[PDB]
């Protein structure tokens, strides 16, 4: 029930669009879900969220999917992303998904 | 989009000291809180636990939370969460504690 994130691995071609898709469901809380980018240091730095641009989130047709894109990626995109989610029982947590990769590529001549 | 800033990101402590552990948030309207949540979660932990939130900063954009004293137990990693509606964030602390 923490959220899924997949691929764990995402490589494209810089310029072109990469989308990951999250996964998450509950039955008894609202909350919005998030979109992060994980620093050096190990900080996560807040990119998007649905239901709250470069990056995009968007929800699938069957309520629990979501699409979480950049939408024209960069080299410097490069790095590790995750989705979080929050309850609040038995007390305050944040949720991360597992981590994946984004690699941009550099486009040939 | 809701943020939550932690400007300093370790704390080093003396054994028995006390320590304010801090984050940040960043809201472009007057803030309207009390629709704010905020907690500091550790990592590894587990409960009466330990660190208060000191809720007169909170109109100052600062989400403290105060521990008497610290001991072993306190150290480690911490989630520092900030719940506003039903939008949110977060960041990591590091308590270190020196004898
Ligand atoms: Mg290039």
């Amino acid at each position: 029930n923490p959220p899924t994130f997949s691929p764990a691995l995402l490589v494209v071609t810089e310029g072109d669009s990469a989308t990951f898709t999250c996964s998450f469901s509950s039955t008894s809380e609202s909350f919005v879900l998030n979109w992060y980018r994980m620093s050096p240091s190990g900080q996560p730095d807040k990119l998007a969220a649905f239901p709250e641009s470069r990056f995009r989130v968007t929800q699938l047709p069957n309520g629990r999917d979501f699409h979480m894109s950049v939408v024209r990626a960069r080299r410097d995109d490069s790095g590790t992303y995750l989705c979080g989610a929050i309850s609040l029982a038995p007390k305050v947590q944040i949720k991360e998904s597992l981590r994946a990769e984004l690699r941009v590529t550099e486009r040939r001549a | 989009l809701f943020t939550v800033t932690v400007p300093k990101e370790l704390y080093i402590i003396e054994h028995g000291s006390d320590v304010t552990l801090e984050c940040n948030f960043d809201t472009g309207s007057h803030v309207n809180l009390g629709a704010i949540t905020a907690s500091l979660q550790k990592v590894e932990d587990p409960h009466r636990e330990r660190a208060t939130l000191l809720e007169e900063q909170l109109p100052l954009g600062k989400a403290s939370f105060h521990i008497p004293q610290v001991q072993v137990r306190d150290e480690g990693q911490y989630q520092c969460i900030i719940i506003y509606g039903v939008a949110w964030d977060y960041k990591y602390l590091t308590l270190k504690v020196k004898a």
